[PDB]
Order: structure tokens, then sequence, then C-alpha cells
């Protein structure tokens, strides 16, 4: 769904949602893979999308 | 004594009707995002 998901972050970003991906996120991602992983996690707040 | 009481018959009187509320996204679009770097030898 790589080729798919860039297309629906676009979309979601114009409709100004911060949609946090690890393409997108590299810089910060690459510190430590597992905890960026756990900040999204962790928090209630942030909606999770599965790309079935 | 056929005068005691009457059958009487029940409506609600004050109906009321109105229309359902649909929400809709106004426009749509999508601008491209940014990717590359060259290689080199």
């Amino acid at each position: 769904t790589a080729m798919e998901v860039v297309k629906f972050v676009n979309f979601l970003l114009v409709n100004g949602f911060q949609t946090a991906i690890d393409i997108f996120e590299d810089r910060i991602r690459g510190i430590d893979i597992i905890k960026w992983m756990e900040r999204y996690l962790r928090d209630k707040t942030v909606m999770i999308i599965v790309a079935i | 004594a056929e005068e005691g009481a009457l059958v009487a018959a029940v409506e609600p009187g004050p109906l009321a009707d109105g229309a359902a509320v649909r929400l809709a996204l106004a426009g749509e679009g999508e601008a491209c995002p940014l990717l590359g770097s060259p290689g080199a030898g």
C-alpha cells in the first residue's frame, strides 16, 4: 500500500490533519524507532488508521 | 338509561414534521509532495 498510502497521506495533510507516518518523519523516527512508535501508541487521543 | 356515556376516538393533535440534516465537505484537492536526490559515482 506504500504508493497509495502516499496519496492518502497527502489527502489528509491538505485537509489539515497532522499525519504521522514513518516515510515522512524519517529524521525523528531514526533516533529511536521503538520510542517513536510508542509515542503514538500511548496517546489515547491519537487516531490510528490501519491500511488493510 | 342509554344516555349514560358515549364512545370517543382519540387523535394526536399537534403533529409536526421536519427535514433531516446531512453534512457535506466543500471542495477537494491534493497538493503533490516532493522527493528525491541524485546518486553519485
